[PDB]
RNA sequence: ACCUCGAUGUCGACUCAUCUCAUCCUCGAGCUGAAGCAGGUUCGAAGGGUUCGGCUGUUCGCCGAUUAAAGAGAUACGUGAGUUGGGUUCAAACCGUCGUGAGACAGGUUGGUCCCUAUCUAUUGUGCCCGUAGGAAGAUUGAAGAGUGUUGCUUCUAGUACGAGAGGACCGAAGCGAGGACACCUCUUAUGCUCCAGUUGUAGCGCCAGCUGCACCGCUGGGUAGUAACGUGUCUAUUAGAUAAACGCUGAAAGCAUCUAAGUGUGAAACUAUCUCAAAGAUUAAUCUUCCCAUUUCGCAAGAAAGUAAGAGCCGUCAAAGACGAUGACGUUGAUAGGUUACAGGUGUAAGCAUAGUGAUAUGUUGAGCUGAGUAAUACUAAUUGCUCGAGGACU
RNA sequence: AGCGAAAUUCCUAGUCGGGUAAAUUCCGUCCCGCUUGAAUGGUGUAACCAUCUCUUGACUGUCUCGGCUAUAGACUCGGUG
RNA sequence: CAAGGAACUCUGCAAAUUAACCCCGUAAGUUAGCGAGAAGGGGUGCUUAUGUAAAAGUAAGCCGCAGUGAAGAACGAGGGG
């Protein structure tokens, strides 16, 4: 799905426009990082107006993979590119609105101030 | 690689002792007295009785 | 004795539907979905368009594609599974059982209606 | 390892079964080895059963397998297969071919097979 | 131990639903009823084990001895003969239907002799990664992995017993515990279990009470459909 | 300077590792300048893991971000009869330095051949013969064994015990993870070469239409069964016994005190099994059930020739198996394979025809036609009116 | 004179800035240049190099992580060896 | 060959992406010749009519996931020696 060194695109109003992947996080070696798991990553290129220009290195919530990956009921997720959402350290997130629709997978993590600033969710 | 201590008589006979050729199985065919194959036909025709093939 | 290998039917029939509309790549569908997560269930609709039909008896499954925010949205569903719920509103022309094409095309190019 | 025959192909496979299918229907009985002769029966059998109809299509889609030989041509073995091969099997279903096992030869020792027609 | 077991033939795997909205793939075992052909008591013989029989056919095309033992005890002509350790409480001369063993959704485990392989390398048999591809390969590049523990007199010359390489793979007996079987059949002699079940499609398979949990049930019941005209 | 010059192929990387404990982590416990979290240190413990990248030829080393940590090591500083060659280091040439010279200098600098078809041992799988004092078919037991042995996050108890505030548990319960292993392929993709449809060029089937050959499978879009993972389950847990360190009673040698001398206890991923796998070639050859048996009797009674009569084997159709052998089912008393019929799944409107257009084409006849290996019946075809070994149990 | 840690700099993994998450390699500078240096040439240079070196856009099994089919061998059988 | 797209490796080695024709459009620098086919894009099928002598080109219509349908035909932009 979600690989080591991944550059997707930015679903919020942060000003980075490319994200690309620093490490998966939780144990070690996990190689993968699927939807909702928090993965540490940086920006690539961004316009002048935000909050974080280049250089600096946060940490994001995945929220789209195009993979995709099978639910519990039977309905498997599916998307075309990958987004992520930003966050400073806590569930709040560093963007006023997203862009895009979200998984409704985040409920099973928390998340809600992203999923109640959200457009159409799953 | 090859050997490094050459092989002996002994060495080669044990183990050509499988070399023996198995008994194949005959059979006798029903209209001509003739010792052929098993499930094969003879050289007359008749694998059963009926023909195939015209003389050989 | 011996098997048949068409009791997987025959166990089958406890779980089953005979209302199921028929649609194979460009009839135009709706999904409405029931999700539990509160002490009422949330109805959710989901319109759109069809990729493929796939199944024996009990396998039958599609997939349904929409647009939002100029991105598309690809969901699968399981035909018999317990609050899910399926309607045809405009069926469509298609040349082929299966399509593929739209996942590089979104826009301009809407499945022309059938007779 | 390089330079190698190009050896066995399904386009090969294709052609052979083909070439052995017409000429059984040709003659009506066929020495080669076993494996092969197996594997024609079955285009054997299909196009045999197949010939059961006598319409354009089914002959328009005989003609894809179908192949001349070396004593009656491509119409002729057309002709040939719904004059005097269909018309004789009628009430038996399947089975229009059989094999039998010839014995080995000398020069490869290879296994060695007849097939014909039901008699 | 309250170990107890039936045999089968699995047949065909296929999903069914339930309530909650959960997801879970099952597959279809006949079943067939067990014959009881002899308990070995536990102070006769040091061990308490009970023996059975299945798969009947026809009492002639059955070889002359097993034939006989069937006539000695009125056991109906069958082809497999197999026991369980520990299965006790089954008299001789009785039929077994399997609801008398599991409850609708206890815990159970699945044996079967596993599926066919052939021979394979180390790659697919022990989880070994193929060698570097690119930026030179030389003819071997696909190999079982180095072996040698040592050069010289002092810590060399042996190679290391039972260490992974290239052999066969498969047809061998395995298990899997901790299943929760979720469908019967009496009407029509079917169960229906979770998760997947080792061994080729059509073969014989044997359904126990796992030891993993001893018999603690958490039921899972259908749920029926609500859209119909 | 002790084996090697009649050649034991050197650094590093990849894969594969195995082993010790001076323990990196989980775990047990003591001491504290240990209020509690997090700590510092000594002893026990080898069960498992011990990250990904940038610079780097490198091991290092530095750094970035995570994790439970990023263990110290050992094996011709393991692993060229497994891969390469980035270099000390070959023949070409640069510069710097040295030399009056050819030239030299771990001074740096660009390029540059890596041979070997497996004898014995060892190991991984797998067969034939023989043996187990009758033969054969089955089912067992356990002799000695092998593998599996990692933890995190969230919540509750509980903002409780603790500490003045800050801050924040031991012990337990539940849910969710990652890693690895075992399997399976219904659902998701991967492949799916006699499967389906569109399709260019070219040459044929005389020609139109339509089909074929060839152009990697001609290309494209899919796709049957099986094989596969990124997809689905389960496993990592639990308890019992004896113990390391540690913790104790009663009790004296030493009227006291005191875990030890006796008796009697607590107590760790270590250990024995509980889990999984195989197992009577366990010669120390085990147990059980069933089936076959009794032709006085003839050479040097020597169990000598009538000598299986149960079964097994030869050959064949085959795959649930499969390099070969085996294994498993079946040989006209039959459903073992092929063919036929029907259905499934896939492809998606076969070909001809009529209509509208003028013309490429569209519509109806058409949920049609087609389709290897899927499934159930079918003796239509192929497994024959073939051959060999094989019973009176030396004794208890 | 010019140039300068440059193919020349041993202490050097010299300072700083950059490009990246991290820059012994890279580029512009600084200069006790241990031993730079102007015909054993210095400096700059348009076009070119199967030249060396570094960043980077599309691209892909180089890789995370392996799998499938096909042939010809490899395996069995027959002839030579 | 799904997703990632050089994270492998001493080094994008190998392999893949641009390929044929026609039409737009093209910079630094310079010895003014070049760089340049730079870069970056667009159209190619069949039928009808317009069309020169053919092909061009044009307008309309039709088919499909794609239309030099396959085949054979440059991956580039930078700074340094
Ligand atoms: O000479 C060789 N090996 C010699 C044999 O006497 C010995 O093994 C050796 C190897 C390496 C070495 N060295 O690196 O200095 C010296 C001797 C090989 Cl290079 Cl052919």
């Amino acid at each position: 799905m979600v690989s080591f060194m991944t550059r997707l695109n930015v679903a919020d109003n942060t000003g980075a426009k490319q994200v690309g992947i620093i490490k998966v996080l939780g144990s070690t070696r996990k190689r993968y990082a699927f939807l909702g798991d928090v993965v540490v990553v940086s920006v690539k290129d961004a316009i002048p107006s935000g909050m974080v220009k280049k250089g600096q290195v946060l940490r994001a919530v995945i929220v789209r993979t195009k993979k995709g990956q099978q639910r519990k009921d039977g309905t498997h997720l599916k998307f075309d590119d990958n987004a992520c959402v930003l966050i400073k350290e806590d569930k709040s997130p560093r963007g006023t609105r997203i862009f895009g629709p979200v998984a409704r997978e985040l409920r099973e993590r928390g998340y809600n101030k992203i999923l109640s600033l959200a457009v159409e969710v799953v | 690689a090859v050997q490094q201590r050459r092989s002996s008589k002994h060495r080669r006979d044990k183990r050509r002792s499988h070399d023996a050729l198995t008994a194949q199985a005959l059979s006798v065919c029903q209209k001509c007295g003739k010792k052929k194959l098993f499930h094969r036909v003879c050289s007359c025709g008749m694998y059963g009785d009926l023909r195939v093939k015209k003389a050989y | 004795k011996i098997n048949k290998q068409a009791l997987i039917d025959l166990v089958e029939q406890k779980q089953l539907k005979a209302y199921v509309p028929e649609f194979s790549a460009g009839d135009e569908v709706n999904v409405a979905i029931k999700l539990k997560e509160k002490e009422k269930v949330r109805i959710q609709n989901f319109t759109g368009t069809v990729l493929r039909r796939r199944g024996k008896g009990i396998s039958e499954t599609f997939i349904v594609r929409k647009t939002t925010d100029g991105i598309p949205i690809e969901k699968n569903f399981q035909i018999h599974n317990p609050n899910i719920s399926i309607e045809l509103k405009r069926r469509g022309k298609v040349r082929r059982a299966y399509i593929s094409y739209m996942r590089e095309r979104s826009g301009k190019a809407a499945k022309i209606k059938e007779r | 390892s390089y330079i190698n025959k190009p050896g066995k192909t399904s386009a090969w496979r294709v052609m052979t079964v083909r070439q052995q299918v017409s000429a059984v229907l040709a003659y009506g009985k066929i020495e080669t080895t076993l494996k092969k002769a197996k594997n024609t029966q079955k285009r054997l059998d299909k196009l045999i059963t197949l010939a059961k109809v006598d319409n354009f299509n089914n002959r328009r889609q005989v003609k894809k397998w179908l192949l001349n030989t070396n004593l009656f041509d491509v119409d002729q073995l057309m002709d040939h297969l719904f004059s005097k091969v269909a018309p004789k099997y009628e009430k038996t279903p399947g089975g229009y071919s059989r094999v039998l096992k010839l014995g080995p030869r000398r020069g490869d020792a290879t296994e060695m097979a007849i097939l014909q027609l039901t008699d | 131990m309250e170990i107890r077991g039936i045999f089968g033939v699995k047949v065909g795997m296929s999903q069914v639903f339930t309530t909650n909205n959960e997801r879970l793939p099952i597959t279809v075992i006949y079943c067939e009823p067990n014959q009881v052909a002899g308990v070995k008591t536990e102070a006769k013989d040091k061990y308490s084990a009970t023996l059975l029989s299945f798969d009947t056919v026809e009492n002639k095309k059955l070889n002359k001895p097993q034939q006989g033992f069937f006539e000695k005890n009125n056991l109906k002509p069958t082809k497999h003969l197999q026991e369980i350790r520990n299965m006790t409480g089954f008299e001789m001369g009785q039929q077994i239907t399997p609801q008398n063993l599991f409850q609708v959704g206890e815990y159970v485990d699945v044996s079967a002799i596993s599926k066919g392989r052939g021979f394979t390398g180390a790659i697919k048999r022990w989880n070994f990664k193929i060698g570097p591809l690119g930026h030179g390969a030389g003819y071997p590049h696909r190999f079982q992995g180095s072996v040698q523990a040592g050069r010289g007199g002092a810590s060399a010359q042996r190679v290391f017993k039972g260490k992974k390489m290239s052999g066969h793979y498969g047809h061998e007996k395995v298990t899997v515990q901790n299943l929760r079987i979720v469908g019967f059949d009496e009407a029509n002699m079917l169960v229906l279990v979770s998760g997947a079940i080792a061994g080729p499609e059509g073969g014989v398979v044997l359904i126990r009470t796992a030891k993993k949990k001893p018999g603690v049930v958490k039921p899972i019941e259908l749920a029926v459909q609500t859209e119909k005209a």
